[PDB]
RNA sequence: UAAUUGCGAUAACGAACGAGACCUUAACCUACUAAAUAGUGGUGCUAGCAUUUGCUGGUUAUCCACUUCUUAGAGGGACUAUCGGUUUCAAGCCGAUGGAAGUUUGAGGCAAUAACAGGUCUGUGAUGCCCUUAGACGUUCUGGGCCGCACGCGCGCUACACUGACGGAGCCAGCGAGUCUAACCUUGGCCGAGAGGUCUUGGUAAUCUUGUGAAACUCCGUCGUGCUGGGGAUAGAGCAUUGUAAUUAUUGCUCUUCAACGAGGAAUUCCUAGUAAGCGCAAGUCAUCAGCUUGCGUUGAUUACGUCCCUGCCCUUUGUACACACC
């Protein structure tokens, strides 16, 4: 019993969460991002990702604890939430994936431009009509700066 | 002002180059030929490219243009 | 030809059947009348001390004449003006409740309004037929 | 200002004798030359409307307009 | 304004919009004066006045008399416009907006 | 004991917080989302509020 | 049997394209059926200040969700009324159906 | 049945609609007569249409007018409008062109609104400023 | 409409209460010069005496006015409903009063003496000086004596 | 040209971003699809006034019909159209007509490269380092403070009154918001001067609050040039509401008190049409508290249709002993 603002309201706030909470855990996955469809008496949860394989794990028991973690949080009854891995497509256009890719590259001790020449490489591969990377912060040095890789051509508005 | 940008000067020119005795001297024909045999993704940058060809159109009807 | 209160000015038709209120005397004017603004917005009483409720009479028989069916909290907003509050910016501010009740309840017991379903009071057939007289009269003064 | 706000006899047979010989008849008329108040000057003008010296132009609050009656 | 041409009628027989048009056609400033730089100091130099001016500055000046003489004044708003404008289409010189010309032309012709 | 967090939370700022960062200041409260002004605009095209005029 | 279908969605073509398979379904079934009522849309608006802190110039921004709310009236027997229930599910389009 | 048509006048947000009939010549607004249109000294604003044209015109019609919506004037305004509207929507339909051409033509020489709803919208307030052009005032020390 | 031609009995000042209260003026708006007697609290004490509230004050009778001065002292004996006074369930009596002419500077001087006798803070804040009803003095009320 | 917008010229040619295009909103559609959560007409039933027949209303299960008004979806429509001037006679500009619309139609949203040692570690379970870490700078509880008043500044609100105050009448918006494991928006009835109380009711909302019956405004009166019935600061007494709690008064109400202020010096802000200004309303904050803000409509002017004088901005030339760059 509740009105049509505040229920679309919140189930907007509910993918808000639930995004979030995929891409704290699932980074090291390729999560590249989630859809959300309500049925009568079911709703699936599709995340798309890049490493399927590791999101599901053996006999999907990764699959099986998210799925109870989303349950027991958002307080669905059992079998009302359904959770499914897909492989995304076209890994190159995806913003989310390939900027996941670059920190973690930076992490394990890349350089800054090997790291976004591969992906800016990467992603015009991929078909893009461009590609632009902006690596921000202390480089190399106590004094901070900005640092841009662009490939192709990209508009602004 | 009324200036016009190069996309609708040149879309302009190209539709007379390969277009010109279909299309005549007036302003709701040629915005009626032109949205079938040119792809405008939108109705302002058609009228707008149309009323250009009828102004194109009545300055070749008062002798020739250079380009 | 026939004629209703719709056919006749609004201020001339409400002095005409305050004054006929007033000659027939039968209104029950509560008696905490001279004491009272009518209004929490206002700051000084009516004027015109020894009228005024066969004005607010008038003006609210011929309102529920116009209208479907009317209760006390439509007439306070109705009747409420703009207060001013010192120093900070104006507001409106209803009007005095037991004013409008008690008028609403003279009515009744003359039998010019009535309780409606759906609420509120709504003219009766009587107040029909007296305020179209009244309305007649006062078209007919002007002859 | 000292502007009389009660009448006597002089100010009423003055008023009487003057309010004609004035083309334009008002409150603020009667408050300049006749030396009275406001509500004086409404109160005469509606008796000499009454008895009929002054002729009514337009009868606005807010305004009053007279002329005199030949 | 209806108050206004109801006393203008009363006082003086004439057609009220006629009385108007007088006014303004007497109080349009015909000349006027403008500033210049003058090498740091303001200096003022005669010049002409278009009719829209002459307008619309008419206007100006008799309103703007009148609602200063209503002003803290036992006398209307509607009286004092139509005092001032009867005044103005004699050019009685007891009216603001001709007192006001008058002062502008003056002053423009000291500043030839 | 019974005095530790004995003082009411029913209303006013202390009884609010942000809903994903829990600050008691600048929140949006409007169709009961709950979220602060800067988290907000972090997340509004998530929610789904959008950016036309 | 009076049914009544309403579909609030924030996709107008979506929600349009939901509409129109249920109306041409009930015209194929042959079903006297009151057509597509569209409500006023109704438009959800949160003004903030942009800044994180508070210097600068005061800019403010609008933001905005439109709600989209159709319904159809029905006269149809509760087989025909399971299968609609049971067929047109889409994304991001809530539908809900109640009866008289 | 009876011959009839509808029209409306707009002013800012005032939407008046007026059922123009065939009958005997009363012209009513809001169930009250036209005498009786609330700003009096904005009465013959709404007294123009018929005025324009000479009554005969309204001897063998009647009007009937609900108006809501905006204020006291622009009620007047989009009254005056619906009533011309409807008269001219009358003699296009029920009465031949050129009368309709001649009412056309007095109103438009008249008065253009009359006819032809003012277009003049309010503009959008802006965020530092208390109107849609002024600004707060700015200071510096 | 109706025009009178007063005799010479009309006074130009008269006296209620210690107070030189001005003829030439209607009675309410006369008598509210009298201190403690407002807009609202004359009006309904000339209604109550049965006056003319059309008269101006300087004619009027002896007795008329004595009928306006004993309903002023004893409101509530002529039926006005109390909450009127300006002095009610007062802090010694617990009786209604409505404080006149002299008494209500009295008053206002013993209800200031009882709060700074008792150290309230209320007190203590008149006998300093500043404001008493909490508000803010960093900005305002720079030149108030 | 609003525009490195274009006509063109041309040691450059071909491109990219920005501008424009775009998208949202406001204006038009008696053309399409429709609507018992929008309306209108007619027929039932019914009230009042009249008298053939009329006028004004009430009642939706009383049914029928329609979509002008209202709401959307899909479209249409403007492209400076047509005509006349002017210009190497090109891009364009000016006038008139028509038109719902002819300042890129109005208003926004989006918005480049390069930067500031601008602001923000007090939005963040964003963070490096430093500090602290158990009589802690963690956290919680009680009570205070953030409001303290000789003064000096910046946003504002009420005004100095008659183009008004007061009193009766008249009587009209648009944007919005609202309760579930809760207690929200609240009609109607009754009590009360009021604020408010109480018994119910509708509404999870184009349905109910709500025609948000708003205010300025109109019309009749009262006052009458008197710091006056202008103004309502500062005080006193009492009654209520929110809240565990109101004392340094939370607000609301009643009576009383009735101060400066008589249009504001140098200075200085904002603004070109439904705009300024007047006027209120909803929302945000929010248990309570707007003199604030974000929007909305109501009433609606004057004066430009320019210039580079002041303050600045763009482009070119030019001088430079400047480069943290005329502070
Ligand atoms: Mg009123
Ligand atoms: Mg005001
Ligand atoms: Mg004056
Ligand atoms: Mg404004
Ligand atoms: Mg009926
Ligand atoms: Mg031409
Ligand atoms: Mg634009
Ligand atoms: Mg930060
Ligand atoms: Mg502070
Ligand atoms: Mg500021
Ligand atoms: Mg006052
Ligand atoms: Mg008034
Ligand atoms: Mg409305
Ligand atoms: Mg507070
Ligand atoms: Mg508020
Ligand atoms: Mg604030
Ligand atoms: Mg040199
Ligand atoms: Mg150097
Ligand atoms: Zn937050």
């Amino acid at each position: 019993l509740i009105s049509k603002k505040r229920k679309l309201v919140a189930d907007g706030v509910f993918y808000a969460e639930l995004n979030e909470f995929f891409t704290r855990e699932l980074a090291e996955e390729g999560y590249s991002g989630v859809e959300v469809r309500v049925t009568p008496t079911k709703t699936e949860v599709i995340i798309r990702a890049t490493r399927t394989q590791d999101v599901l794990g053996e006999n999907g028991r990764r699959i099986n604890e998210l799925t109870l973690l989303v349950q027991k949080r958002f307080k669905y009854a059992p079998g009302t939430i359904v959770l499914y891995a897909e492989r995304v497509q076209d890994r190159g256009l995806s913003a989310v994936a390939q900027a996941e890719s670059m920190k973690f590259k930076l992490l394990n001790g890349l350089a800054i431009r090997r790291a976004a020449y591969g992906v800016v490489r990467y992603v015009m591969e991929s078909g893009a009509k461009g590609c632009e990377v902006v690596v921000s912060g202390k480089l190399r040095a106590a004094r901070a700066k900005a640092m841009k890789f662009a490939d192709g051509f990209l508009i602004h508005s | 002002g009324r200036v016009r940008t190069k996309t609708v000067k040149r879309a302009s020119k190209a539709l007379i180059e390969r277009y010109y005795p279909k299309l005549t001297l007036d302003f709701q024909t040629n915005k009626r030929l032109c949205d079938e045999i040119a792809t405008i993704q939108s109705k302002r940058l058609r009228n707008k490219i149309a009323g250009y060809t009828t102004h194109l159109m009545k300055r070749i009807q008062k002798g020739p243009v250079r380009g | 030809p026939g004629v209703s209160v719709r056919d006749v000015a609004a201020q001339d038709f409400i002095n005409a059947y305050a004054s006929f209120l007033q000659r027939q005397g039968k209104l029950e004017v509560p008696g905490y009348v001279d004491i009272v603004k009518t209004s929490s917005g206002n700051e000084m009483p009516p004027q015109d001390a020894e009228g005024w409720f066969y004005k607010r009479a008038a003006s609210v028989a011929r309102h529920i004449y116009m209208r479907k069916q009317v209760g006390v909290g439509k007439l306070n907003k109705l009747y409420g003006g703009a207060k001013s509050r010192g120093v900070r910016p104006y507001k409106h501010i209803d009007a005095s409740g037991s004013i409008n009740r008690k008028v609403l309840q003279a009515l009744e017991k003359i039998g010019i309004v009535e309780i409606s379903p759906k609420g509120g009071r709504r003219i009766s057939e009587n107040g029909q037929r007296d305020l179209d007289r009244i309305a007649a009269q006062t078209l007919e003064e002007d002859e | 200002a000292q502007h009389a706000v009660i009448l006597d006899q002089e100010k009423y047979d003055r008023i009487l004798k003057e309010v004609p010989t004035y083309r334009y008849v008002s409150v603020s008329v009667l408050v300049d030359r006749l030396k009275i108040g406001g509500s004086l000057a409404r109160i005469a003008l509606r008796h000499l409307e009454k008895e009929g010296i002054i002729k009514p132009i337009s009868k606005h609050s807010k305004q009053a307009i007279y002329t005199r009656a030949t | 304004i209806k108050h206004t041409l109801d006393i203008i009628n009363v006082l003086t027989d004439q057609n009220p919009i006629q009385v108007v048009v007088d006014a303004i056609t007497n109080t349009g400033p015909r000349e006027d004066t403008t500033r210049v730089g003058g090498g740091g100091a303001a200096r003022r130099q005669a010049v002409d006045v278009s009719p829209l001016r002459r307008v619309n500055q008419a206007i100006a000046l008799l309103t703007i008399g009148a609602r200063e003489a209503a002003f803290r004044n036992i006398k209307t708003i509607a009286e004092t416009l139509a005092e001032e404008l009867i005044n103005a289409a004699k050019g009685s010189s007891t009216s603001y907006a001709i007192k006001k010309k008058d002062e502008l032309e003056r002053v423009a012709k000291s500043n030839r | 004991e019974n005095v530790w967090f004995s003082h009411p939370r029913r209303y006013g700022k202390g009884s609010r917080q942000c809903r994903v960062c829990s600050s008691h200041t600048g929140l949006i409260r409007k169709y009961g989302l709950n979220i602060c002004r800067q988290c907000f605009r972090e997340k509004a095209n998530d929610i789904g509020f959008n950016k036309f005029r | 049997i009076k049914i009544r279908i309403t579909l609030t969605s924030t996709k107008v073509k979506q929600l349009e394209n939901v509409s129109s398979n249920i109306v041409k379904n009930a015209e194929q079934h042959n079903l006297v059926k009151k057509g597509p009522v569209r409500l006023p849309t109704k438009v959800l608006k949160i003004s903030t200040r942009k800044t994180p802190n508070g210097e600068g110039s005061k800019t403010w921004e609008t933001y905005e969700m439109r709600i989209h709310k159709r319904y159809i009236d029905l006269e149809a027997p509760v087989q025909i009324v399971k299968r609609i229930t049971q067929i047109t599910i889409e994304p991001g389009v809530d539908v809900e159906v109640v009866v008289a | 049945a009876v011959p009839s048509v509808q029209t409306f006048g707009k002013k800012k947000s005032a939407t008046a609609v007026a059922h123009v009939k065939a009958g005997k010549g009363l012209i009513k607004v809001n169930g009250s007569p036209i005498t009786l249109v609330e700003p009096e000294i904005l009465r013959f604003k709404v007294y123009e249409p018929l005025l324009l044209v000479g009554l005969d015109k309204f001897s063998n019609i009647d009007i009937r007018v609900r108006v809501t919506g905006g204020g006291h004037v622009s009620q007047v305004y989009a009254i005056r409008q619906a009533i011309a509207k409807g008269l001219v929507a009358y003699h296009q339909k029920y009465v031949d062109e050129q009368s309709k051409n001649e009412l056309k033509k007095a109103f438009t020489s008249y008065d253009r609104t009359l006819l032809i709803a003012d277009s003049r919208r309010p503009e959008p307030k802006k965020f530092g400023g208390k109107g849609a052009r002024s600004r707060f005032q700015k200071s510096y020390r | 409409s109706l025009v009178v031609q007063e005799q010479g009995s009309f006074q130009h000042i008269l006296r209620l209460l210690n107070t030189n209260v001005d003829g030439n003026i209607k009675i309410v708006y006369a008598l509210t010069t009298i201190k403690g007697v407002g807009r609202r609290y004359s009006n309904l004490v000339c209604k109550k005496a049965d006056v003319d509230l059309h008269k101006r004050a300087g004619e009027l009778t002896q007795e008329e006015l004595e009928r306006i001065v004993q309903i002023m002292q004893n409101p509530t004996h002529y039926k006005i409903p109390a909450w009127f006074l300006n002095r009610q369930n007062d802090i010694t009596d617990g009786k209604d009063y409505h404080t006149l002419a002299n008494n209500v500077e009295s008053k206002l001087r013993d209800d200031l003496e009882r709060l700074k006798k008792i150290r309230a803070h209320r007190g203590i804040r008149h006998f300093w000086g500043l404001r008493v009803r909490g508000q803010h003095t960093k900005t305002t009320g720079r030149r108030r004596a």
